[PDB]
């Protein structure tokens, strides 16, 4: 029951952390305003948030939790401490080279970056300002994460789960108080992410004492542990760059069509990776550190009961909300967008890119259930190979669905490209002789759909009863908005109560 | 060796990713509206 409990602190942990994210930028546009510096502070903070994909997040992670698990297995809790303190330092040299390369060279990051704040001196200056304050905040959240990716391995994902929301608060407490402290007040909000940032790891260290896993980073380039989860990045870099093309070229895209779509692709993403990075990304950083120990010790046999665990909970938690989005794709667009910027025609759009993103949300949710698969075998290669075919095929469909659909081609064929890659995923695991998954799939199937016709049935029921959302203000159409798919929800897991679903069947223990 | 450049790489496909797509969609723009009628 604690892959259970464990699985639903951190979804919880990151659901407070996305609405005080959206508190955040409320209370920072209403003091701040909407002018050159309060984009110029959203610039430079998205900056480290990108590299976060490299040393904290989306590349350092599945390149040392599997070295982690092999280590503590087999070699002893000596031999762990000794790896980890030499991994965490050339990590820590790793970030410094980059930080005070953005140190000496910030003006230059910021024409690279962004072509449009260089022809604004005044906000060329301001920028560079707040970008080398906000700068160490990569260093500061790459070591946060990596004791947060440690401490999964310990089976500790309450801790880590909090990192992220811990930074919101100690950000609205810098614009909340130390506003006339700065002149301009905006350097706060750059201090702010900073002392975030430091905030973040402090928080883990008295865990981590917990555990005896405190290392100084000593540095050893010499040393076999480190050089393997170097050579290990490197297909994992690889990875990540095949991801950043494919993102490229969907902007390529985006540009040449119509004026004004890029913004509803943003709104689309927006409302399309809440949900998954909800629920997805909280499903790797459980799973991944849980199946590399179940793989390095050799019991296969749990190994596969894991990854049949984290198939059958995505179906249950993924299916329904993809038909929920689309669903409520125009009330969840009148009610989130749809204030003095945006008519009646924006939010139709809006709309038609969330159900053709809500079609490949159930693609991008269990794809972070599959790439772990791979990512705990040692072997990142596949998952890249993966990559590659996949952003090749996805661009033919791009280019093919642009002609008669237009924006919503775009997010219809992103969501196609995540549900084939997952396809692509499972039959490599089958083919390979990996895999097996247990008896009783189609009858698991069955009734998840029988529900979700349960959640249609209510919802466009519930929604015909519902008066026109347009009416009403702020306070008014939030209210209503969870009111109804806290019902939808209820009726949900009602009907899977009767249907003989419980939470027992999918209680996992260690 | 080889490490190097894949990281380069990919750090710029972060950090300029935007202005790389802007860059190549005005660049390949004469290119493509010529390709609207063949």
């Amino acid at each position: 029951a604690n892959l259970l409990k464990s699985l639903a602190a951190v979804s919880s942990m990151t659901m407070f952390s996305r609405v005080l994210g959206f508190a955040r930028d409320a209370i920072v546009a209403r003091i701040f305003g909407a002018g050159m510096a309060t984009d110029a502070f959203f610039v430079a903070f998205k900056l480290p948030n990108l590299l976060r994909r490299i040393f904290a997040e989306g590349a350092f992670s599945q390149a040392f939790v599997p070295i982690l698990a092999e280590y503590k297995s087999k070699q002893g809790e000596d031999a762990t401490r000794v790896f980890v303190s030499y991994v965490s330092g050339l990590l820590t040299l790793a970030l410094a080279v980059v930080t005070v390369a953005g140190m000496l060279a910030a003006p230059w990051v910021i024409m690279v970056t962004a072509p449009g704040f260089a022809d604004t001196a005044d906000k060329f200056a301001l920028t560079s300002q707040l970008l080398k304050i906000t700068f160490p905040y990569i260093l500061l959240i790459s070591l946060a994460s990596l004791v947060g990716a440690i401490l999964n391995t310990w089976n500790r994902f309450s801790i880590p789960a909090f990192a992220p929301t811990l930074l919101n608060i100690s950000m609205i407490g810098f614009a909340l108080f130390a506003a006339p402290y700065f002149n301009p007040p905006v350097l706060a909000l750059a201090w702010a992410v900073t002392v975030g940032g430091v905030l973040q790891l402090v928080y883990q260290l008295p865990h981590l004492k917990k555990i005896g896993m405190l290392v100084l980073p000593r540095i050893n380039f010499h040393d076999a542990g480190a050089m393997r989860v170097v050579k290990q990045m490197g297909p994992a870099i690889l990875g990540v760059s095949v991801s950043q093309i494919s993102l490229i070229i969907n902007t390529i895209f985006a540009s040449f069509l119509a004026s004004g779509s890029v913004s509803w692709m943003y709104y689309a993403d927006r409302l399309m990776e809440f949900p998954s990075g909800v629920l997805g990304v909280a499903l790797g950083t459980i799973l991944l550190p849980s199946l590399s120990k179940s793989f390095a010790s050799g019991n296969h046999d749990e190994y596969n009961r894991l990854m049949d665990w984290g198939l059958r909970l995505c179906f249950l938690l993924a299916l329904p909300s993809a038909v929920a989005l689309g669903i409520l794709s125009g009330p969840l667009t009148v009610s989130l967008f749809q204030y003095g910027k945006f008519t009646a025609f924006d939010a139709l759009m809006t709309q038609r890119a969330l159900i053709a993103y809500s079609v490949g949300l159930i693609g991008l949710i269990v794809v972070k259930v599959l790439a772990p698969g791979f990512y705990s075998r040692q072997d990142i290669k596949t998952p890249v190979k993966i990559a590659i075919v996949t952003l090749i095929l996805t661009q033919l469909m791009n280019l093919a669905f642009i002609g008669p659909l237009k924006h919503a081609g775009l997010s219809l064929s992103i969501g196609l490209a995540a549900c084939l890659n997952a396809s692509l995923l499972y039959w490599q695991l089958r083919k390979q002789k990996i895999f097996t998954p247990q008896p009783g799939w189609m009858a698991f199937l069955l009734r998840l759909v029988v529900a979700v016709l349960v959640m249609s049935g209510v919802l466009l029921g519930m929604l015909h009863i519902m008066p026109e959302w347009s009416l009403g203000t702020m306070p008014w159409r939030l209210l209503r908005l969870m009111a109804v798919v806290l019902a939808g929800i209820a009726a949900y897991f009602a009907a899977l109560a009767v249907l003989g679903f419980k939470v027992k069947e999918f209680a996992r223990r260690t | 060796m080889k490490y190097i450049i894949n990281l380069a790489f990919c750090v710029l496909l972060l950090v300029a990713g935007d202005s790389i797509a802007y860059r190549v969609s005005q660049y390949l723009a004469p290119l493509v509206d010529t390709f609207t009628k063949h």
